[PDB]
RNA sequence: GUGGAGGCUCGUAGCGGUUCUGACGUGCAAAUCGAUCGUCGAAUUUGGGUAUAGGGGCGAAAGACUAAUCGAACCAUCUAGU
RNA sequence: GCAGUUGGACGUGGGUUAGUCGAUCCUAAGAGAUGGGGAAGCUCCGUUUCAAAGGCCUGAUUUUAUGCAGGCCACCAUCGAAAGGGAAUCCGGUUAAGAUUCCGGAACCUGGAUAUGGAUUCUUCACGGUAACGUAACUGAAUGUGGAGACGUCGGCGCGAGCCCUGGGAGGAGUUAUCUUUUCUUCUUAACAGCUUAUCACCCCGGAAUUGGUUUAUCCGGAGAUGGGGUCUUAUGGCUGGAAGAGGCCAGCACCUUUGCUGGCUCCGGUGCGCUUGUGACGGCCCGUGAAAAUCCACAGGAAGGAAUAGUUUUCAUGCCAGGUCGUACUGAUAACCGCAGCAGGUCUCCAAGGUGAACAGCCUCUAGUUGAUAGAAUAAUGUAGAUAAGGGAAGUCGGCAAAAUAGAUCCGUAACUUCGGGAUAAGGAUUGGCUCUAAGGGUCGGGUACGAUCAACUUAGAACUGGUACGGACAAGGGGAAUCUGACU
């Protein structure tokens, strides 16, 4: 048979990403000897709309302690942040909307996005438009902090793991209708080459295992083991259960 | 000639006519004309003292 | 006077899309294109630029917010949730 | 390409050393409907620029054209 | 194309100069077999390709 | 009613290639074609074009004198007149309340 | 009343290619001509540059397109294949 | 694909002139070395990486050339756009054929040398202004910051330029049985420089509800409105220089002839939902918010260097030198490109007159360009393309295929159904010419501390009269309705 799209993918051609308006990488800032001994003071200078992102982004400049310099700084906003805020990053910081405090040093319940998952990573867990994790509680010796993440799983991370104190703005995105194939071709423009999708049934059976046939039909279960190969899963991988949700998901 | 009968109000009917009326003149520039007009009055009477600011403000509003 | 009956802005939408679909939108659009009070300078001058962005013509200040509001309930609990852990540890 | 208004100016700018070349042109004005009359230009070429004197006045011209150097080659016109 | 690369335009030179018939001297020599130019081309007929 | 042609050698309507008619003192229409008008400085502050301040390409800048680039104010050809004046009153009433910060320590330490 | 929204609409340039199953059908043309038609501010059209190469690509999916070549291109060789 | 004295044919020659136009340079998507690592290997990855990955200012010495004396700095190749970015040029004239390239004249930029004048200093590195800010200038290294470069689309409004239209006058030509103070045409002014000129924006005074100012579009104001007075950008425009000496239109007098020579005029205005284009300030749209780098400037800082019988300054003025290499002719298409060809095909873009008219629609015309395609003689059938037909009116045909009918604008009037947005130009009806009038709709000036004069618009409505009842008179230009199946729509 023939490659199908799904393989076709990985190869990067006209499916990489379109990067040419977005403003840089949304990081935290290098962990470097403030940060973990005391606080450094930066100041948020706009806060700018990234391509291919719902989530506004924060331009933070810090000062270099060690050089006459003025690195700036690429945040992703969190909701209530404005332009010449004072953000306060560090082990030392105060429990506000906007600074990078370590899990460690925040109470239970705490609401903070942008986090290390491993100390020194630079962003990680709840980065999208909305997204926020949430502390559960600490295991000072283990030092440790589980949390819980927007899907619902439960984290053990480390507790020097940084993390920005908020919700991460852009919020209710989704709650809109695009009501247009146009507003589609827009969003996915500055994103990479996914749509439209034709529908593998609607293929030749050269082109997708679910093509071909005298009717549109699949024939064979679209459950597809996790051992199978690329160019068989094409369907629902690993499913352990399908179906309409009927109540809880019971985690 | 035909410009100078247009002029005099010739060849102006509704048989010479093959545009809407918006087409040959819209709406839009006929209002602005208008309050223009009425504009540049109102503030040659405030300027003159013919008429106060306050009556100036409800005239304004009122056009 | 009074143009429409009920679809509002979503007027420019005609008949096409569905009306559950025009009644979401519209809710979300008047949202998005109203004006809300700055914080800061009291003034009635806040309008969204993109999503999640919301700048004030006075006092020029820009505020992250919601994609077509400027505060969701979400960031208002942890607004509140936040100060009163903040005024639980020091207190 | 510029023009001068001082005639000191001109007088000092034609023994600049540089300035090899001058010319006179006389032109036919009217002021109004009633009197024509006659204009005098002294263009001085110097390097970058030409230079342009403007007299309305013939009798201030012709002492003008009198107190000009003799090493300087003036072209009437 | 006029904004052209010296390249080409050495190589149009060296066509344009090849553009010649005989000279006729050379078929009155002693053992001559070359009767015309058969490497001749014309715009029209046979384009360069370079 | 004379025409006219693009007097260089690109064809297409680009922001490099505007040109604007004019009437030549041999009576014919000519095109002469425009550079690309000049962007006004601006303050790095509130992001407003700064008055005094000439408005030129780039380079034109090194042909003309410093006159013509600055005004005789702190920060210039930089920052606004009220951007300046915030400044300054920020950095006195700051370095002020730091001295004020200092002394309330500076109480409570001698006191305890 | 103002205002001037819209993958709205009539309709040019343009993009496409419905019907005449018209002309032509050893043609003007290895796909054109004419009239009639769809659409015509956007999921529009389009130049140049760049990337993707043959069991591979690319595909709003027709097994379509990939230089008049596609249900696996073209060139040479194995090969005077059987 | 007839012809041919002609030719994009044949033969022989001539022809492409740049510091300012491009390339060259920058980066874009991306390509691609080095280091390293894979791979039997041809070679692959990867592009700042797990590397000991470099060169920049000032001098000190005066065997002397340039090391050591110092300090600084850390991007880490290179390629990638003749439409993106970008230092700098215009007019007139000239050739058989070249021109923003040649001639003449008038400018500008960069790079480098440099002297004088000017400015500054004995308060050493200037003054004025309440301020916005201003000026001919009026030190300023490392380092750092900021700006420009550098940016969507649509809508309307404002301003400008060119064009269109048009009055008077100075000239030329045309018509002139009759009429026509008439019809056509010339009356132009570059780059650059100087003075001046602006919406927005900003400053000072002042202190606003009886709320005011104000846009076509509704926003602004005790975070200081209206107002009075000022500062600024110089897009743009005006005046002057350039520059009338040029170019244009004319008259007169000269000649085998190179052929001219001599005189004049080249002026003063107006108008606008006009066309095209540029620009400004606004508004709308986005789960779309609409490149980067080279390059240039400014600021912060204050290293270092500096005057009085004399110094310092070269972002002020003037002056001197130089500006390389390549391209540059011509076609750009019913004959110069691709389609086997001088093929009705295809092939990116700029400029764009008058009339009709909503209209770069169709129709006619001016400028400019063609008048090319084998022809002549006849007018049978059958054709292709165009058309017309009494009465009937889809009986034709698988099927109203094809064609006809309708068609613009103004007024009237508009159903079922409906997602209340539509349906809808629903359906269905009336009118429309020419002429002579009427009415209404405007701008600028005027008034001690109600109006008059003047100037100019095409828009609408109406009435008489008129005609072989014709008048969207050519062109242009929807057939409609009642229902079903099916796909939501684009
Ligand atoms: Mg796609
Ligand atoms: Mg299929
Ligand atoms: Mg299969
Ligand atoms: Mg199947
Ligand atoms: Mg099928
Ligand atoms: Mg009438
Ligand atoms: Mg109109
Ligand atoms: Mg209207
Ligand atoms: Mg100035
Ligand atoms: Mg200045
Ligand atoms: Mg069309
Ligand atoms: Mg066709
Ligand atoms: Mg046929
Ligand atoms: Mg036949
Ligand atoms: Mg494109
Ligand atoms: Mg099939
Ligand atoms: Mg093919
Ligand atoms: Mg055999
Ligand atoms: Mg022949
Ligand atoms: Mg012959
Ligand atoms: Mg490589
Ligand atoms: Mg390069
Ligand atoms: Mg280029
Ligand atoms: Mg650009
Ligand atoms: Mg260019
Ligand atoms: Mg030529
Ligand atoms: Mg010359
Ligand atoms: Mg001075
Ligand atoms: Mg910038
Ligand atoms: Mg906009
Ligand atoms: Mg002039
Ligand atoms: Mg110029
Ligand atoms: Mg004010
Ligand atoms: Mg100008
Ligand atoms: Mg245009
Ligand atoms: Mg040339
Ligand atoms: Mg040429
Ligand atoms: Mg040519
Ligand atoms: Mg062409
Ligand atoms: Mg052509
Ligand atoms: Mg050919
Ligand atoms: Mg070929
Ligand atoms: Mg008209
Ligand atoms: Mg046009
Ligand atoms: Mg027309
Ligand atoms: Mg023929
Ligand atoms: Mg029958
Ligand atoms: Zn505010
Ligand atoms: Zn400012």
């Amino acid at each position: 048979g023939r490659v199908i799209r799904n393989q076709r993918k990985g190869a990067g051609s006209i499916f990489t990403s379109h990067t040419r308006l977005r403003q840089g990488a949304a990081k935290l800032r290098t962990l470097d000897y403030a940060e973990r001994h005391g606080y450094i003071r930066g100041i948020v200078k706009q806060i700018v709309h990234d391509s291919g992102r719902g989530a506004p982004l924060a331009k933070v400049v810090f000062r270099d302690p060690y050089k006459y310099r003025l690195r700036e700084e690429i945040f992703i906003a969190n909701e209530g942040v404005h332009t010449g805020q004072f953000i306060y990053a560090g082990k030392k910081a105060s429990l506000n909307v906007g600074n990078v405090l370590p899990l460690g040093s925040v109470p239970e319940g705490t609401i903070v996005s942008n986090v290390e998952e491993k100390p020194g990573d630079r962003g990680a867990l709840a980065r999208a438009s909305g997204n926020y994790v949430i502390i559960i509680g600490h295991n000072p010796d283990e030092n440790k902090t589980r949390v819980r993440l927007p899907s619902g799983a439960k984290k053990v991370i480390s507790s020097d793991a940084r993390g920005v104190i908020g919700v991460i703005a852009g919020g209710g995105r989704v709650d809109k209708p695009l009501l247009k194939a146009g507003r589609a071709f827009h969003k996915y423009r500055l994103k990479r080459n996914s749509w439209p999708k034709t529908r593998g049934v609607a293929m030749n059976p050269v082109d997708h295992p679910h093509g071909g046939g005298n009717h549109q039909h699949i024939g064979k279960a679209s459950t597809i083991s996790r051992g199978a190969v690329s160019g068989q899963k094409a369907g629902l991988i690993a499913a352990r259960r399908t179906g309409l949700l009927r109540g809880s998901q019971k985690t | 000639a035909h410009a100078q009968s247009k002029r005099e109000g010739r060849h102006s009917g509704y048989g010479k006519r093959k545009g809407t009326r918006e087409a040959r003149l819209p709406s839009q520039v006929v209002w602005i004309r208008r309050l223009r007009v009425l504009r540049r009055l109102l503030a040659k009477y405030r300027d003159a003292g013919k008429i106060d600011k306050h009556l100036y403000h409800v005239l304004y509003k009122e056009s | 006077a009074k143009r429409t009956k009920k679809v509002g802005i979503t007027g420019k939408y005609g008949v096409r899309y569905g009306s559950s679909l025009r009644r979401q939108v519209k809710k979300l659009e008047i949202q998005q294109h109203a004006r809300y009070d700055c914080s800061f300078c009291g003034k009635k001058t806040v309008k969204r630029g993109a999503a999640g962005i919301w700048t004030c013509s006075c006092c020029k200040k820009t505020v992250a917010g919601g994609a077509y509001t400027v505060s969701t309930a979400a960031a208002a609990t942890v607004r509140s949730t936040i100060r009163r852990l903040r005024e639980m540890v020091e207190a | 390409a510029r023009e001068i208004t001082d005639i000191k100016q001109f007088l000092e700018l034609t023994r600049r050393a540089d300035v090899k070349t001058a010319t006179v042109k006389i032109n036919k004005k009217l002021n109004k409907a009633g009197k024509p009359f006659r204009q005098t230009k002294f263009k001085v070429r110097g390097s970058s620029s030409l230079y342009t004197l403007v007299i309305n006045d013939a009798g201030k011209a012709k002492k003008l054209i009198q107190s000009l150097p003799p090493t300087l080659k003036v072209n009437r016109l | 194309a006029a904004q052209k690369s010296f390249r080409i335009k050495q190589k149009m030179a060296k066509a344009k100069k090849q553009n010649r018939p005989l000279p006729q001297w050379i078929r009155l020599r002693t053992n001559n077999t070359i009767r015309y130019n058969a490497k001749r081309r014309n715009w029209r007929r046979t384009k360069m390709n370079i | 009613a004379q025409r006219v042609t693009f007097r260089r050698r690109n064809p297409y309507n680009t922001r490099s290639n505007k040109i604007k008619v004019v009437k030549t003192p041999g009576g014919i229409l000519r095109a002469q074609h425009v550079k690309k008008l000049a962007t006004r400085p601006k303050c790095g502050d509130c992001g407003s074009a700064l008055q005094g301040i000439s408005t030129l390409r780039p380079r034109q800048y090194a042909t003309v004198s410093k006159t013509h680039k600055t005004v005789s104010r702190a920060y210039g050809g930089s920052r606004c007149a009220n951007c300046v004046k915030e400044r300054i009153i920020r950095a006195f009433l700051i370095e002020e309340q730091k001295i004020v910060k200092k002394v309330v320590k500076e109480q409570t330490e001698a006191a305890k």
